[PDB]
RNA sequence: GUAAAAAA
RNA sequence: GCCCUUCGGGGCAUUUGGUCAAUUUGAAACGAUACAGAGAAGAUUAGCAUGGCCCCUGCACUAAGGAUGACACGCUACUCAAAGAGACGCUACCAAUU
């Protein structure tokens, strides 16, 4: 049954029809462009080597700021110290490029499937 | 117009003219085809043949 | 530029297997059962 | 969902046409889009997808 | 086939009429070469 | 039968 | 018509427009009637799309619907062989029971 089919030849864009103006399509809106003002930059080139210099200046400043550069009730029981080495999780957050094994997804499934 | 660079299509058209003895139509097609596709040696071989 | 010189081994290396779906059969074909189970790796799957 | 499928199929096809060496016969490429559909169904059913050859 | 038989019988027995099945929204491919693209002229004459 | 000249 | 005049003259105002008002032959369309008759590889069917010499309703020419609106389902040689193995191929047709 080939009624329900894929697309091998997707529709090609066309020049607009040309004719007299009667149908109203697109109501005017935001009819003024904003331009970059004094202090908003954009129209401010320094130079290639200048821009390079501020790039390593800013990046070295960030790196330097990161580095810091200016009989007992609990002895009756049978299992002991079973939660040592558990609260020490939380050194570095690892992004994992596999969604079904991410901590986000594990959290999601724990919260919602019970 | 739909398949400008199709060797099989160019050969079909050229052969239809040659089979029906339209030699001048066919040679015009052969010049057009080896202009269109100058690195397709099939069209060059057909033309020399 | 001049065409790439290919071998029959290049042609064989780019031939594509005919897809047998485990779910879809739009034409209602009767597929032999070995062909139906070829692409399953659960025959491959090893448990220790 | 219908639009996502259209975009996905166009992307996979463009990649395959650009991956194919010049001179390979290239009629059956819609075949690869059928393999793509089957692999997606295999992912949804958690069935390993492995086409021999 | 039945309409062809009836039309042949009418044409044999005299009256000739144009049974025209031409619908609303259909071209007349008999009437004219559709979307005609003539072969490009080349260096060879093709008038004969 | 509601939406195209001895195999409802 | 008016005005001016030096009584000879001069001035003011200046080119509309829609094929007739005429219904057979320069183009309206339903309904009734007749007929048939609703997608997805058993049965029943929620749909969402795709392409445009198919459109309809809608303000939507950046909704939504129209059976998922319909159409789709025919057809099917043509860039085209090579190896090695045969050929009473390519000619004639033929004299004893007792």
């Amino acid at each position: 049954t080939t009624a329900h089919r894929p697309t091998f030849d997707p529709a090609r864009g066309k020049e607009a029809l040309r004719g007299p103006a009667y149908h109203q399509r697109l109501l005017p809106a935001y009819t003024t462009l904003k331009f970059r003002q004094p202090g908003q930059g954009g129209a401010a080139d320094k130079s290639t080597r200048d821009l390079r210099a501020e790039l390593e200046a800013a990046e070295a400043a960030h790196y330097a700021k990161l580095k810091g550069a200016p009989r007992r009730w609990d002895e009756d029981v049978v299992f002991k110290n079973q939660a040592r080495g558990t609260e020490d999780k939380g050194k570095r957050k690892e992004f994992v490029n596999d969604l079904l094994r991410s901590d986000f997804h594990k959290r999601f499934m724990s919260k919602y499937v019970r | 117009d739909v398949h400008p660079n199709n060797t099989q299509l160019w050969i079909r058209y050229i052969e239809a003219e040659l089979k029906n003895r339209n030699i001048n139509h066919a040679r015009n097609l052969l010049d057009r085809a080896v202009t269109r596709l100058p690195r397709v040696s099939k069209l060059w071989y057909k033309y020399v043949y | 530029s001049p065409p790439r010189k290919l071998t029959a081994e290049d042609q064989e290396a780019w031939r594509i297997p005919p897809p047998v779906s485990m779910w879809k059969n739009p034409k209602g074909f009767t597929i032999p059962l070995d062909k139906r189970l070829a692409a399953d790796g659960r025959q491959l799957q090893e448990v220790q | 969902e219908s639009h996502f499928d259209l975009e996905l199929r166009a992307s996979v096809m463009a990649d395959l046409m650009d991956m194919m060496p010049e001179g390979i016969k290239q009629s059956k490429v819609n075949t690869v889009l059928q393999h793509l559909s089957e692999a997606w169904r295999c992912w949804k059913s958690n069935i390993p997808w492995k086409v021999p050859g | 086939l039945a309409a062809l038989q009836k039309r042949r019988e009418l044409k044999t027995a005299g009256i000739n009429i144009k049974i025209t099945t031409r619908k609303k929204g259909q071209m007349d491919y008999n009437a004219d070469i559709p979307f005609e693209k003539k072969p490009a002229p080349g260096f060879y004459d093709t008038t004969e």
